[PDB]
This record gives C-alpha cells, structure tokens and sequence, in this order.
C-alpha cells in the first residue's frame, strides 16, 4: 500500500506538560502520530496529563515508537479509531511505521515476508560451542 | 436530601463460600493449579476494588470491614483492661507509681 | 453442619486446629516431664 | 569419663552451678511474703532446678570444666539415651508423618482435580491413613523392596 | 537491535503481536498450523525488550523468542 | 631530602597521576575514529 | 489413515525443552494435515509455568504409553 | 508553516518543531570597551591552544603543587612538622 503522506493536521488541545521532545528529536529521529476522531474528547496522553483531541483529523508528536503506540492501542480499544504515525528524523524523511501494508499487524496480510524466522524448535539450537570464534549466534545457525 | 437508603438482605449468610476458597474472583474460584493461588489469594483477600466493579458492593463491604476492625480493636480493648484487671499490679501502682 | 465441615478442613483452619491440639500436647507433656534432656526409659 | 569430662553427680562445677542458680532464685524470694503466690511459685521452681540438676546427675550426663551437661552422641551405650534412643524416637515419629502425607497424597493422586484436597484436607480419609503411619517401617521396607517406593517415571 | 527471533512451533494465536508494545511483530500467512498464520518480527531495530511477547506465547516453552542483544536508544526505552 | 620524597610523590600519585589518567582515559572513552 | 495417536489416547513428551519431558498426557488432537509441523495437540494434568496445560507437539517428539 | 494555529510540524523548518530555539542567546553585540576587550584578547590569547593548555596546566599545576608541598615549612602542615612528642610505648611492652 501507499504511506498516508503525513500533512500539517492541527494538534489536540493541550496546556504543555514535561513529557515532549527533549533532544532526540533535535539530533534523533522523533515520532508522529495522526488519527481522525469523530468527535472532540478527552484523552489521557501517554506523556503524562490529560489532552483533548479534535474533531477530524489530529496530530501529536511523540518522543519515541512505545509512546505512540500505546496511544494507539488505547486509542483503538477505548475510541475505536484507526491511528497511524510516523517516524521523523531531524532531516526529514518522515518514515511510515506502524501498520505497513494499510492493515494492523494481528492481521495475516499476504506481501510481507518471513524475517526472524527459524524452521526449527526452540530446543534445536545448536549450543555455543558450535559457534564459538564465529560472528554467528546460536539462534542464526 | 440525604436519605437512610438501605436494602435489605443484598447477601445470603452461609457457609457455602466459607467452603470454596478464593470465592471473590474469577481466576481464584477456580482451585489451585499452583502454590502460586493461595498467595495471590491472600493477597487480593480486600482488594475489593478488583472483586466487585462497583462502589455501592465496595462500600458495603469495607463498611462492613471497617466495623469487623472495631470488634477487633474493641476485644484487643477488652483483652488489655482484663490483663490490667485480673493479672496486673495496677493497685500496687496506684499505692506507689515511682517504683513498681 | 454442611460446608463448616468443607472450611474446617482446609488448610489453615486444619493447620491451626491440629498445630493447637500438638501444641497443647507438647506443652502438657513439658509440663509433666519438665526440664528433659535425656529418654532414661530404654 | 569418655572425651575427658567428669560426670555430673561428681562434678564441682555443676554443683556450683546449681548452688548459683538457687541464690540466684533465693534473692528474688526474699522480695515476696513467704505464703504468697509469687513466693510460692519461686519455690516451685527451686524444687524444679534441684530435681533438674538430681536427674542431670543421675542419668549419666557428662560435664566439662565449664560445668555444663555434654552429649556423646558418638555410640557410646552409656550414653544413647542422650541422642540414639531419641533420635530413633525422631526417625519413628517424623517417618510417621512423612509415611502418612505421602500416603495422603497417593490416596488423593488419582481424582480429578487433586489440587483441591491438599487445600482442604478430607479429615475421614486422613484420619484412615494417619495410623497406617504407625507401624511405618514395616509399610517403607515392603514398598521399598517392592518398588513401590520409587516412581518409575 | 536486539534479536526477536521466532520458531515453527508457533500456532498463530496472534497475542505476542496484541501484546508488543513497539509493533515488532506482525502475523504472516504461513501452512504449520491450525491457524495457517505464524508471527514474523521484521521491525526488531524497535524491539525494546519488554518480552510481552513471550509472556503471552501459550506453547510448552515459547515460539517467539527474545534475544537481548546491542542496545540502542531505541531499545533502551529512551524518550531523550 | 629522602624524608621529603613521600611528600613529592603522594601527591604526584594521589593527585596528579590521577588527573593525567582521568582525563587520558576520559578522552579515550570519547574518542571516535 | 488417521495419522497418530487417538483423540483419548494417552502418550509422553520426549522434547527436550518442554516442560512435560518425561511426562504423560492426553492427546486432544492430531491435526490430519500433512503441513503442520507440530500436530499432535496433548492436554496435561498439570499446568507449566505460564499456568498453561497443553501444547502442540510432534509426532517423533512424542511417544504412545503402553499404559 | 510552523505559525498556523495549532500546527508544530513544518518539516523545511524543523529547527523550530525539534525545538532548536535559543532560549536565552541574544545576538547583540559586544558590551564590553573594545580597548579593555583587545586588552584580554590578547593577554589570553596565549591560552588559547587547547592542547598547549592542558600540557601547561598538567605541568604548572603539578609544578606547583609538588612545590609548595616540598618547601611547605611546619606551620601550614603539621604532617612535615614530625611527632613533636615524646613515642609512647605500644601494649604488651612495644608489641
Ligand atoms: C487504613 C489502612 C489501610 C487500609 C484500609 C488498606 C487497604 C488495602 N491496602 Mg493498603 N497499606 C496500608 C494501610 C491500609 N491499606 C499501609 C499502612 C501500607 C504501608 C505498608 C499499605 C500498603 C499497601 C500496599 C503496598 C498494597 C496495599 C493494598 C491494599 C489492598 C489489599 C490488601 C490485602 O488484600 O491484603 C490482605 C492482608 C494481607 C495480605 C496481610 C498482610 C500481612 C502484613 C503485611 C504482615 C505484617 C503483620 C505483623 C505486623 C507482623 C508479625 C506477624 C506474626 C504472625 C509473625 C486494600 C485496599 C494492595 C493493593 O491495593 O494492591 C492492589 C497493595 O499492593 N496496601
Ligand atoms: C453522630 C453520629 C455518628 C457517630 C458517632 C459515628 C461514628 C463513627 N462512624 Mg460514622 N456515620 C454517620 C454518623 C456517625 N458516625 C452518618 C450519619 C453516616 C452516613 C453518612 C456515617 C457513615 C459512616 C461510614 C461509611 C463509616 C463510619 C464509621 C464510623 C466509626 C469510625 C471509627 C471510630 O472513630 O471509632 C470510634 C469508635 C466508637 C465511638 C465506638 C462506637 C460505638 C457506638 C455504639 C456507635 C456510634 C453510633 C452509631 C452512629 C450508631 C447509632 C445507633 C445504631 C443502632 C443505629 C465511628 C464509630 C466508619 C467505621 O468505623 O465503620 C464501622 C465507616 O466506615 N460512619
Ligand atoms: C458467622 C457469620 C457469618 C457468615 C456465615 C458469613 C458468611 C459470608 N460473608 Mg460475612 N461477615 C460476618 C459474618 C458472617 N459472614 C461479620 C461478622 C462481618 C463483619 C466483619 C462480615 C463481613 C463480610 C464482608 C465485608 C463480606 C462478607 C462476605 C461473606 C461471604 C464470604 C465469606 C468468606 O469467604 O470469608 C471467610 C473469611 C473468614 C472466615 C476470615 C475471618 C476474618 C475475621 C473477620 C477477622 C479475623 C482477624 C484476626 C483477628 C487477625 C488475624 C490473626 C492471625 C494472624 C492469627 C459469606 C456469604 C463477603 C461477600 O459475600 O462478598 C462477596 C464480603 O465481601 N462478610
Ligand atoms: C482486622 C482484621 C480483618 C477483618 C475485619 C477482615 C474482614 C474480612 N475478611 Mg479478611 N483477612 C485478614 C484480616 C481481616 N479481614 C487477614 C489478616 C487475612 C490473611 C491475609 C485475611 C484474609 C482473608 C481472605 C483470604 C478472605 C477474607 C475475607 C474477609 C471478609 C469476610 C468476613 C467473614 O466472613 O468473617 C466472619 C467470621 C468470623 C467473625 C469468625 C472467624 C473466626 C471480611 C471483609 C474474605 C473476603 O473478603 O471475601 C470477599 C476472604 O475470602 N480475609
Ligand atoms: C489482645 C487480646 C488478648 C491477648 C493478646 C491475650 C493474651 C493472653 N491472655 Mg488474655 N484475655 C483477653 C484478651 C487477650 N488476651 C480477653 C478479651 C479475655 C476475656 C475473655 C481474656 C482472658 C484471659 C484469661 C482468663 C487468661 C488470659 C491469659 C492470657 C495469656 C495466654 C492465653 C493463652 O495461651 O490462651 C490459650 C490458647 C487458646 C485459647 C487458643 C496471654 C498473655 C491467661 C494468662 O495470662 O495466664 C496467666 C489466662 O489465664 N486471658
Ligand atoms: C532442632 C534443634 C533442637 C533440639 C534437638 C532440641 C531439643 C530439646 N529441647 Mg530445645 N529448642 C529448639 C530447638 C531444639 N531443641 C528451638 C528452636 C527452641 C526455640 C523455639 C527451643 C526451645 C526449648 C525450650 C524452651 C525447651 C526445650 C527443650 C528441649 C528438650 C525437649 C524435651 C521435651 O519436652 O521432649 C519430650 C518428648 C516429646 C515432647 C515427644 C513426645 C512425642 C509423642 C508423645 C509421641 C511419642 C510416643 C510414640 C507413640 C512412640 C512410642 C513407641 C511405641 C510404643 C509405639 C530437648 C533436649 C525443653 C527442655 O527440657 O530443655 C532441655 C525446654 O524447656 N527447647
Ligand atoms: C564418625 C563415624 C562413626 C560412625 C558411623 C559410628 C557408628 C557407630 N558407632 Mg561410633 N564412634 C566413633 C565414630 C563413629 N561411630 C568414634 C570416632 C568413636 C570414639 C572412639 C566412637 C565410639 C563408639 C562407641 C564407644 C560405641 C560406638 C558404637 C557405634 C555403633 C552403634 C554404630 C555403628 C557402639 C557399638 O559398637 O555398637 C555395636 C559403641 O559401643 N561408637
Ligand atoms: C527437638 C527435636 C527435633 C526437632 C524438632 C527436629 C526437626 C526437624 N528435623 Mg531433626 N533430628 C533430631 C531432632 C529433631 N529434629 C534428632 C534427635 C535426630 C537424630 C535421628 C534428627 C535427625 C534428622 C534427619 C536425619 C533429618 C531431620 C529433619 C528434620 C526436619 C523435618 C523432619 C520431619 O519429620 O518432617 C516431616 C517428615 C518428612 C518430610 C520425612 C522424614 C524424612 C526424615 C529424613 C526421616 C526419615 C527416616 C528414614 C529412616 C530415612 C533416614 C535418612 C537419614 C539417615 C538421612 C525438622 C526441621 C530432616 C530435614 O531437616 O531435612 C532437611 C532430615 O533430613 N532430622
Ligand atoms: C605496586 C607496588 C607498590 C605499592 C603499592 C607502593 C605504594 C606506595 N608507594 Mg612505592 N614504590 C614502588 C612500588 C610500590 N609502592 C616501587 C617499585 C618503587 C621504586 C621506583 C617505589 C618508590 C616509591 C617512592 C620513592 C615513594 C613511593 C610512595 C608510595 C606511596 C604513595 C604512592 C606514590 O608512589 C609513587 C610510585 C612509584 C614511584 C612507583 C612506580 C612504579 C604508597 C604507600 C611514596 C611514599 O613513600 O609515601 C609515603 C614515595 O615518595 N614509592
Ligand atoms: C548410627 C549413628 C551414627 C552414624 C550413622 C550414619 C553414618 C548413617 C548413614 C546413613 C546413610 C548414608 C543413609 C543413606 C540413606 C539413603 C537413602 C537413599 C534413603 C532413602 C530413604 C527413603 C527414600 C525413605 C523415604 C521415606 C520414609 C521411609 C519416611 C518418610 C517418608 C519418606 C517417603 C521420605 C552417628 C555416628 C551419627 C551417631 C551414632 C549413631
Ligand atoms: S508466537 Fe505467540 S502470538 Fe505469535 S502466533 Fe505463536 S502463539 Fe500466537
């Protein structure tokens, strides 16, 4: 599927809490989350305080990936809304992170491929002496 | 206004949960698969907010607690004015409260 | 009494029941026998 | 005269001991009216260190130059009473229990939720295997050269 | 990062992926299970750690696996 | 001057060896090729 | 054929990263599909360190009791 | 655009959205007298080479302080004054 494009969507409606972007945003990559609420509420967000996310769409920059995401899960579980968000290096290059083919990571959506995968129990790893003085693990063969 | 607002009879007194252990959940009125249940079991013991998902259940049972611990702090009572009474030297204070 | 027979027998009430009947034992059997060190009886 | 202890009824330093602890219990006596309940009780526990001290002497304790009863727990027959005729004692009553909560616990091995009764003890079923656990040795012996002792896995 | 590798004894119960907190996990088709899906892990650069996912992995030991392994300010759980 | 040499060097190690070796090893630590 | 052991049959573990190694069980299930990797679903009386009773296992990790 | 109402994430200016402000920098310029400024700029100039400063400080310092320890008399120190006592004996004779 094609990224969402990340556009300037105005922000909830907060009064400034301790929790933002310190300096991994200005020398690292920080965050940005966007979901399209029906109606204006109350929310808990996760960098401490309680905000109140717009009508239509919102946007809210995160300090990093767990942060975004557990919004998201709330989001998803308690407001029933379709989030998405992004990644944002200090250069630019916003990167589309979370679902990745449109559809959410529980669902078994074709295209994506087996990455991290052992065709092998977890007890039929070879022990650390087979792979001593070698680059390799025991769980990468 | 402020009414009395009681019901009557919300709870049967029995033994029947006396008898089935960890009654007060759902993942500890199952039985113990583990040693792991009576701990969790004694500890969730007045965790009532985690029980009964409603205050008015709450309520009544730390009400209902809260006056077990009066028993409790009346009898500990009991017990000390009774040890003064019968097993103490309280008179041969009373006679001389800078020595005995 | 059905169900007080069920509480009396789980494991504290029959723990504390059964600790306090040995503990009265032993402690009766101090009594009688004070100050024991060796079995003399053979 | 085993380890280079004299015996108790002959020691001086036992008797000193004993000497001590009754001045000891004397000089909280006097404190107290003579018929008095206090007094009466300090006097019981004279007669019971005396008589505690009479039967140290006559059941062959040994005492050092601290004047204290020692235990040869080596095998010396003068001196099983102090820790094999007990310790048989011991291995009897704790291999009662041992014979009678594993019992128990092969009794209650084949239900359906076995959890359930080591919980809430069945009194009828452990009082019948309580006193299996009496004659114990004889049930171990059998089961261990039976096999049964031993789970097979 | 850190090493989230997974093993074929996973029956695509689909929670290690409704447990991670950092969406390193995703269900992908797969034919070794009843379910016919099995959990892959390519955003292992955003795996912190946390190991929800193989406290919510009903097998007899684990299929998805955890591997602590370089920290990076991603995995050290770092919002500066 | 043999009584006055612990005096020159407890501090030279003590003081200033550890000075030398605190920032030697701290631009050590920092250093990237 | 019906692959496996029976839907009551009782069987033993012989993996070794199990927490049932060395120990019986209940088939629930064998999954007739010739793909899955780990068919034979067995039910435990006893419950591992994740409170949970059964797992899928393998034909050859696995082993029918002659009880 | 970084001014809008309620938009913080203009990505050309990014200096303002990962908060790159300088809080309290003032551009303005020297306050200080030019001839009390070429006074120290070139009084301290010889302090300036970074690594012909901390080779100074690691030796003057040490210098210095290897120095005034030596011909410390005893009066700052007690430590270069000596027991000015008489030595008492230890317990069991000395030992
Ligand atoms: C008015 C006083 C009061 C009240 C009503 C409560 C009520 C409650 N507390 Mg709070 N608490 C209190 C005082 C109080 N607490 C104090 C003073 C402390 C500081 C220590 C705490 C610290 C505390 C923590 C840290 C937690 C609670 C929790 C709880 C809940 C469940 C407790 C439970 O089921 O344990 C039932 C009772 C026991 C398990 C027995 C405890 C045994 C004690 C600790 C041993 C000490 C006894 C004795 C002095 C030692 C000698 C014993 C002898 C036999 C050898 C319940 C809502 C828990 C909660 O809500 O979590 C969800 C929880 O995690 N409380
Ligand atoms: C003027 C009347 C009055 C008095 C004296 C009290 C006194 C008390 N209340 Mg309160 N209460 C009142 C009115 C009153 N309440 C009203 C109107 C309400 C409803 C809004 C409540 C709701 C309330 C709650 C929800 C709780 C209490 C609790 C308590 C006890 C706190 C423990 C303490 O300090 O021990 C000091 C101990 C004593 C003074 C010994 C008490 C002995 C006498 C017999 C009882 C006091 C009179 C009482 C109101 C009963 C009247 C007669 C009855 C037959 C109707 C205390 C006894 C707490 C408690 O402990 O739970 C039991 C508790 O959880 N009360
Ligand atoms: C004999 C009379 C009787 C009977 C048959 C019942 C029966 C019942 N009660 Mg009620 N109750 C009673 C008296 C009685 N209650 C009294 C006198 C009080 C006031 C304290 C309460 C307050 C009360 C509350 C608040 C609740 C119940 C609940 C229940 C049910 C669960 C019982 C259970 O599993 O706990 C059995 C527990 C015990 C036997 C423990 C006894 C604890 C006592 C009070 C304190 C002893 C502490 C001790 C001195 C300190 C420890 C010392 C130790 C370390 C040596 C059951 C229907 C529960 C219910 O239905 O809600 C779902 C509930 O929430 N009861
Ligand atoms: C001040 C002491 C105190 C008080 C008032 C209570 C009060 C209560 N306990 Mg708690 N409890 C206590 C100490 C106390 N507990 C301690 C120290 C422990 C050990 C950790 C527990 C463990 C415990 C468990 C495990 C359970 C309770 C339960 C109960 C309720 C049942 C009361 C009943 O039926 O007894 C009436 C009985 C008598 C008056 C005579 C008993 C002899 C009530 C809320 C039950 C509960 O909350 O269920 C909802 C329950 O299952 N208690
Ligand atoms: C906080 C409460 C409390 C505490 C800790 C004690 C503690 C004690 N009491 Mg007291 N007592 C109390 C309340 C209390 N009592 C009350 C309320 C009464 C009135 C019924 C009594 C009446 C009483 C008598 C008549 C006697 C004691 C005795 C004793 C001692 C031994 C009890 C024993 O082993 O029982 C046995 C164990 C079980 C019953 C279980 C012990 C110091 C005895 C004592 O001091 O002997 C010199 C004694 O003779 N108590
Ligand atoms: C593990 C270490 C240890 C050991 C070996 C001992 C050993 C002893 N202690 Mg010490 N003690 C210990 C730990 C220990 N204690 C600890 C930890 C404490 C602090 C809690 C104490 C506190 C303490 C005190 C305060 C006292 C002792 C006393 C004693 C003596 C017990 C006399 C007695 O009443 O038994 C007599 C025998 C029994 C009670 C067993 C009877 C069992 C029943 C009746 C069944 C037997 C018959 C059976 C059916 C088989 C018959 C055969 C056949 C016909 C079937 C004994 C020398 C007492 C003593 O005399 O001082 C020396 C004493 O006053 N101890
Ligand atoms: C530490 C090893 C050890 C072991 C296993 C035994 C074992 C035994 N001794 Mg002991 N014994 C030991 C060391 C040991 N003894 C030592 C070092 C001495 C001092 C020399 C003794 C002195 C001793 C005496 C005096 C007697 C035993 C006796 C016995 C037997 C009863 C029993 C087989 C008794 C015996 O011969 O029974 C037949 C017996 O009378 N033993
Ligand atoms: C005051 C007296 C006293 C007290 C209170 C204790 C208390 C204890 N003893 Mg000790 N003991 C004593 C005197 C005492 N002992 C004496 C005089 C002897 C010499 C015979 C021993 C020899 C002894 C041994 C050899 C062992 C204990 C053990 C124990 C513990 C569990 C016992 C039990 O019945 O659990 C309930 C019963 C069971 C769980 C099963 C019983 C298992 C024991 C080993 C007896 C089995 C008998 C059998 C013939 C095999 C003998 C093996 C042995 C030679 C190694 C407990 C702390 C055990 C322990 O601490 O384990 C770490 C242990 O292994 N005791
Ligand atoms: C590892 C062995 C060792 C240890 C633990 C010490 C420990 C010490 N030395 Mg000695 N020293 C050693 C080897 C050692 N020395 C050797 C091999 C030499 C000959 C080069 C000396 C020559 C020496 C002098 C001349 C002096 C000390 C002094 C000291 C003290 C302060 C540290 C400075 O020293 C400087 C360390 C070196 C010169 C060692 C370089 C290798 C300290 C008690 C001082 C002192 O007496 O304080 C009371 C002092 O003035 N050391
Ligand atoms: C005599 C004596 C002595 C010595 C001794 C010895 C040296 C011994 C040894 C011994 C040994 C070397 C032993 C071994 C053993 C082993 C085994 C292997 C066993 C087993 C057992 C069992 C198994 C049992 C069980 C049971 C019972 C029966 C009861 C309880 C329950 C139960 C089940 C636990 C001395 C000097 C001290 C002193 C004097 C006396
Ligand atoms: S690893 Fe866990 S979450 Fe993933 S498919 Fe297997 S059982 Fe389900």
């Amino acid at each position: 599927t094609p990224p969402q494009l990340d556009p300037n969507t105005p922000s909830p409606i907060f009064a400034g809490s301790t929790g933002g972007l310190l300096r991994k945003a200005q020398v690292e990559e920080f965050y940005v989350i966007t979901w399209n609420s029906p109606k204006e509420q109350i929310f808990e967000m996760p960098t401490g305080g309680a905000a109140i996310m717009r009508e239509g769409p919102n946007l809210l920059k995160l300090a990093r990936k767990e942060q975004c995401l557990a919004l998201g899960t709330r989001l998803r579980s308690k407001y029933k809304i379709t989030y998405q968000f992004y990644r944002v290096f200090p250069n630019g290059e916003v990167q589309y992170l979370h679902p990745k083919d449109g559809v959410y990571p529980e669902k078994a959506n074709p295209g994506r491929e087996g990455v991290g995968l052992n065709m092998r129990s977890i007890g039929k790893n070879v022990s650390p002496i087979e792979v001593k003085f070698t680059g390799k693990q025991s769980y990468d063969l | 206004e402020v009414k009395i607002l009681v019901d009557r009879d919300p709870i049967k007194t029995s033994f029947e949960e006396w008898a089935k252990p960890g009654h007060f959940s759902r993942t500890i009125a199952k039985g113990p698969d583990t040693t792991t249940w009576i701990w969790n079991l004694h500890a969730d013991a007045h965790d009532f907010d985690s029980h009964t998902s409603d205050l008015e259940e709450i309520s009544r049972k730390v009400f209902s607690a809260h006056f077990g611990q009066l028993s409790i702090i009346f009898l500990w009572l009991s017990g000390m004015y009774f040890h003064g009474a019968r097993f103490s030297n309280y008179e041969a204070w009373l006679s001389d409260p800078t020595h005995i | 009494m059905r169900d007080l027979k069920t509480y009396l027998s789980v494991a504290p009430v029959l723990s504390t029941l059964w600790f306090g009947s040995l503990a009265g034992l032993l402690i009766e059997i101090n009594r009688l026998f004070p100050d024991a060190l060796t079995f003399p009886f053979f | 005269d085993i380890s280079g202890l004299t015996p108790c009824k002959d020691s001086k330093q036992f008797a000193k001991r004993e000497k001590q602890q009754i001045k000891k219990l004397e000089s909280s006596l006097k404190l107290y009216a003579p018929e008095s309940a206090p007094a009466l009780a300090l006097n019981a526990q004279i007669e019971k260190t005396k008589r505690r001290f009479d039967n140290y002497g006559k059941y062959g304790l040994l005492c050092g130059s601290d004047g204290l009863p020692h235990l040869i727990v080596n095998g010396d027959q003068r001196h099983w009473g102090e820790f094999i005729t007990p310790g048989i004692l011991f291995l009897y009553i704790a291999g009662w229990i041992g014979w009678v909560g594993r019992s128990y616990l092969i009794a209650i091995s084949g239900e359906k939720k076995p959890a359930m009764k080591e919980i809430i003890i069945d009194v009828p079923l452990a009082s019948r295997i309580i006193f299996r656990g009496f004659i114990w040795p004889v049930a171990a012996y059998r089961e261990f050269l039976n096999g049964d002792l031993i789970a097979k896995d | 990062s850190h090493s989230v590798k997974i093993y074929d004894t996973c029956i695509g119960c689909t929670q290690c992926v409704r447990a991670c907190p950092t969406d390193v996990l995703e269900m992908i088709p797969w034919d070794g299970c009843k379910a016919k899906q099995i959990a892959s892990a390519p955003r292992t650069e955003d795996c912190v750690g946390c190991k929800r996912c193989e406290s919510a992995c009903p097998t007899d030991f684990l299929s998805v696996r955890v591997y602590l392994w370089h920290e990076t300010t991603r995995s050290m759980g770092l919002a500066y | 001057t043999f009584n006055n040499l612990p005096s020159i060097f407890v501090p030279l190690v003590g003081l200033v060896f550890p000075a030398i070796a605190m920032a030697s090893l701290f631009l050590h630590i920092q250093k990237n090729k | 054929p019906p692959i496996g052991p029976k839907r009551g049959s009782k069987v033993k573990i012989l993996r070794r990263e199990s927490y049932w190694f060395k120990n019986v069980g209940s088939v629930v299930a064998v999954d007739q599909d010739p793909k899955t990797r780990y068919p034979v679903v067995v039910r435990f009386a006893k419950v591992n360190y994740a409170n949970i009773s059964t797992n899928n296992y393998a034909l050859d990790e696995v082993e029918e009791v002659a009880a | 655009k970084y001014g809008d109402k309620s938009v913080y994430f203009d990505l050309e200016d990014l200096g303002n959205t990962t908060g790159q402000w300088d809080v309290y920098g003032s551009d303005a310029p020297s306050p200080y007298n030019p001839l009390q400024s070429k006074f120290f700029e070139t009084f301290a100039a010889p302090f300036t080479k970074r690594g012909l400063l901390l080779k100074f400080l690691i030796l003057g310092g040490g210098s210095l302080l290897t120095y005034v320890s030596a011909n410390s008399t005893g009066d700052v120190l007690p430590i270069k004054r000596g027991p000015q006592e008489p030595p008492k004996l230890g317990p069991r004779g000395k030992l």
